[PDB]
């Protein structure tokens, strides 16, 4: 897992491209993905 | 001339009171800010 650098990521079959970072987002246990105002994915949970 | 000068000075004083108290005076400029912000926010939401 790579952070603070631009990467062509794939989490659980959700492909994308971006700078991954750690985040302060307080996900509840049932949630795996977070969304922007645009419904573009905006945060993710690492499955491992 | 002293009366006309005092009336002008007093009238400029009333502008400061109006602009300090009453934000709705500038509504014609704030609506140009709001319309252009709302148009971009609508354009973003239409990605979803």
């Amino acid at each position: 897992l790579v952070k603070n650098k631009c990467v062509n990521f794939n989490f659980n079959g959700l492909t994308g491209t971006g700078v991954l970072t750690e985040s302060n987002k307080k996900f509840l246990p049932f949630q795996q993905f977070g969304r922007d105002i645009a419904d573009t994915t905006d945060a993710v949970r690492d499955p491992q | 001339q002293k009366l006309i000068a005092n009336q002008f000075n007093s009238a400029i004083g009333k502008i400061q009171d109006s602009l300090s108290s009453t934000a709705s005076a500038l509504g014609k400029l704030q609506d140009v800010v709001n319309q252009n912000a709302q148009a971009l926010n609508t354009l973003v939401k239409q990605l979803s």
